[PDB]
DNA sequence: CCAGAAATTGGCACGAAAATTGCCTTAAATACAA
DNA sequence: TTGTATTTATAGCAATTTTCGTGCCAATTTCTGG
């Protein structure tokens, strides 16, 4: 019943297409339509962790192969002071056959024991090391940090402090402030000088609460409009030429009916954030674990749309409240039965889970089927799989890898 | 001004051109000190990666730099001050969801919240010393109050 | 380089004078050949010369 | 002392080694009148 | 060779005079290293340089030092390589200048 | 002290639900000529 | 008076793909009692 001509298939096109994607497309048809129009600073120098690097070789007393593999070795260094490539690529990229890694080994060794300690390391652990060399012989427990640092590292990130205590001999009251002291150390010397600015994004739509009651309103700053160029169209006419009337005149109609399509745009995404916000208002009231659990045919009915056009407005569009910037597809999330009768949303399912890891016994953390066992008393029901899927969701470690030495 | 008790005469070429001798009791008195005040301010806003939070939770600082830091992460009133110092402490989320073994490693051993965090926290400027003398803080509505607040 | 951008508190870039003039000399340059090539009346291509 | 970006290195560098001599090279703000002029359709360059 | 790729950088050029005339067309064409077609400066979604833009990396150069802009290439061992898929040469942001 | 038992974890599988994507030139309102 | 051409109005159906919670069970870690 719905025929398919190929500007109504350019209508729904337009649907799903983000603020930045439509102005790029409202540019491109504006540059083919002549009918269509639209309605000393300099900066400073800022010094990063490569140039701090730099400025200190420059007053190294280095050699000029020396300088050039140091040169290499800085240029190789990311954000947080890690050499990211090996010392073989080096070599490689000096280009001179008569220098071995020993060299490059030498070089890279000086250039450690620059500000900050322990920068350009090749790991972890030779950070860690590098670190530690430069501490007195006098502090307490520096022999234990190094062994275990140098020798069982790995067993000590799964968090064992059972066979560290087989392996290195130890009691408690020394491993703990042999771990203590290692903890002390600096995991990222690079991120000492820090560079850059967080990135924003511009939201499409705008909810507050005025007169007790929420009001959604499009973004006034964002919202696309084209105009008719009248100049152009006082010419529509006899223009002593059939050829001009006929060009004007398909061009006004094309004009025309992409004005049609950019207003009926808007506002069918007016009314289903409308909708969205209606549908979800304990969330814009108490935060999270009061979400709803929502889908597309839920909107759907309310609008009287259909599922599709539902899922091709809410792509790639950002919502803006007092809480913060949302996808407006964040609002959408699966369920999980009720003791009492009724759903749980994933989302509040997820923040319940990251509440209770947060306020644990950090001796004994809980694991999938405590966390289980302690959601099946407010009424939720909800399997020791799916808690463990919401746990790694949220990028948490299993039991065994969260407990301390307490 | 103040009232001075002043003689006319040169003295050894210290007065010589407009310049003026003066003599230590003035200094001794305070009579010529005088009071400046500076007002600094720290704006946390929301970025893509989540919200800027103004919190106690600096990993990579020491601890002696948060001591003069309220639970709110706000220095406290009274507190002497100098170029360098920590005022208001902020940390900007830097978000990535994938995480590579020496990610996890680094995870692992010094825990998450060193991680996927950068600091943005308010300091004195060098060259600026005084004692802090009064704090205000502006909440968008909305948003929950510290214990400051 | 020698024309950069104003990068402000909040994100935003906003823009230079030369750049401004570079844009609109772009846009007039890209309107006119796609009006060229569709062969326009000659009344609005004298205009937009 | 200026906008001579490899003579402000190679001055820092002489100075803290002792050696107090000075390689002058050419502005950049030299280069930026060159671009800016060749930047109005016009052809300015240097010879020999 | 790294250390005469290092020396060659920085030379100064000779001169002793300063030459003015007018500008033809092939050699306003010689001075470019590309063509500037769209209007488009950042991206604002990556926050990089939009392609064929006013600051475009595959006609003014890298934003970073020795790297491509989609990052197929990165250090000083593929200095002077043209990436096939971005276009971006391997070298120096100061070019940009 | 040892070792088996008990508990924990996550990859793979499964059916249903949910979300995504291609479609190709129609019918009804309305102004105007005969 | 009406038959006919020109302008609006038309953003759903129906396959098709992806994600959901949750069970199965082998591998890994913790516990207890002789
Ligand atoms: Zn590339």
């Amino acid at each position: 019943q719905l025929a398919m001509t190929p500007q109504l298939q350019q209508a729904i096109r337009l649907l799903q297409l983000s603020t930045l994607e439509l102005q790029q497309e409202l540019q491109q048809a504006l540059e083919s339509n002549p009918l269509l129009e639209q309605i000393v600073y300099q900066g400073e120098t800022t010094q990063t962790l490569q140039d701090y690097l730099m400025w200190q070789v420059e007053l190294t007393p280095f050699s000029d192969t020396d300088r050039a593999i140091a040169t290499s070795i800085v240029d190789a260094v990311d954000e947080t002071g890690y050499l990211t490539v090996p010392l073989e690529d080096i070599l490689e990229s000096i280009g001179d056959e008569e220098i071995d890694i020993d060299e490059v080994e030498a070089v890279l060794k000086r250039i450690q024991r620059f500000d900050p300690v322990g920068v350009a390391a090749k790991d972890l652990r030779d950070c860690l090391l590098i670190q530690l060399s430069q501490f007195d012989k006098t502090t307490p427990w520096l022999e234990e940090a190094r062994l275990i640092i140098s020798d069982h590292l790995d067993l000590l990130a799964n968090h064992d402090f059972r066979t560290l205590m087989r392996v290195t001999r130890l009691k408690e009251d020394v491993l703990k402030e042999a771990v203590n002291l290692i903890q002390s150390l600096d995991p990222r010397p690079g991120q000492s000088i820090q560079t850059g600015e967080p990135e924003y994004v511009i939201p499409d739509v705008l909810v507050r609460k005025h007169n007790g009651h929420w009001t959604v309103e499009l973004n006034s700053d964002s919202i696309p409009r084209l105009q008719i160029n009248q100049h152009y169209a006082s010419m529509c006419n006899n223009a002593r030429n059939d050829g001009d009337s006929q060009f004007i005149r398909s061009n006004l109609q094309d004009a025309k009916w992409l004005i049609k399509s950019l207003e009926s745009r808007n506002d069918t995404l007016l009314r289903v954030s409308r909708c969205i916000v209606e549908q979800q208002q304990a969330f814009f009231e108490q935060g999270e674990e009061y979400m709803k659990p929502m889908v597309l045919a839920d909107i759907a009915q309310a609008v009287e749309m259909h599922e599709s056009t539902i899922s091709r407005v809410t792509t790639q569009k950002y919502l803006h409240s007092p809480r913060g910037i949302f996808e407006l597809k964040y609002f959408f999330s699966s369920h999980v039965n009720t003791e009492g009768g009724g759903e749980a949303s994933s989302t509040a399912i997820r923040a319940l889970v990251k509440k209770l890891i947060a306020a644990e016994n950090p001796a004994k953390p809980l694991s999938d089927s405590k966390l289980t066992s302690l959601l099946s008393e407010q009424g939720i029901m909800v399997a020791r799989r799916t808690v463990a899927k919401y746990r790694e969701s949220l990028s948490i470690p299993p039991s065994n890898q969260r407990k301390q030495l307490v | 001004g103040q009232n001075m008790r002043v003689a006319f005469m040169p003295w050894n070429g210290y007065n010589f051109e407009d310049s003026i001798l003066v003599s230590e009791r003035v200094v001794q008195e305070d009579r010529f000190t005088t009071i400046h005040i500076q007002e600094l301010a720290c704006v946390s806003r929301d970025t893509k990666l989540g919200p800027e939070e103004i919190t106690a939770d600096i990993p990579n600082v020491g601890e002696a730099a948060l001591s003069k830091l309220d639970e709110s992460g706000i220095v406290y009133i009274g507190a002497e001050v100098t170029g360098g110092d920590i005022l208001v402490g902020k940390v900007t989320p830097k978000g990535e969801t994938q995480l590579t073994p020496e990610e996890k490693l680094l995870r692992a051993i010094f825990g998450e919240k060193a991680s996927d965090v950068k600091d943005s926290s308010l300091r004195v400027p060098n060259g600026v010393s005084g004692t802090v003398i009064d704090v205000q803080v502006f909440t968008r509505d909305g948003v929950e109050k510290d214990k400051r607040a | 380089d020698l024309r950069p951008l104003v990068p402000l508190d909040g994100g935003r870039f906003a823009t230079s004078d030369l750049n401004d003039l570079y844009r609109r000399v772009i846009n007039r340059n890209n309107r006119l050949k796609r009006l060229l090539d569709l062969a326009a009346p000659d009344i609005i291509v004298r205009n937009e010369k | 002392k200026s906008d001579d970006v490899n003579g402000r290195t190679k001055m820092y560098k002489n100075i803290v080694d002792g050696n107090h001599q000075m390689e002058p090279g050419m502005p950049e703000s030299f280069n930026v009148l060159l671009k800016e002029i060749r930047s109005l359709g016009i052809n300015i360059e240097l010879e020999d | 060779d790294l250390l005469k790729f290092l020396k060659a950088q920085t030379k100064t050029e000779e001169f002793d005079a300063i030459k003015i005339a007018l500008a033809s067309p092939d050699m306003i064409r010689s001075w470019s290293f590309g063509e500037v077609k769209k209007p488009e400066t950042i991206n604002y979604r990556t926050f990089k340089p939009e392609r064929d833009g006013l600051f475009c990396a595959r006609i003014f150069g890298p934003v970073k030092d020795y790297e491509c802009l989609c990052g197929k290439y990165k250090r000083l061992k593929h200095r002077g390589v043209i990436c096939e898929k971005c276009g971006v040469e391997v070298t120096q942001t100061k070019v940009r200048r």
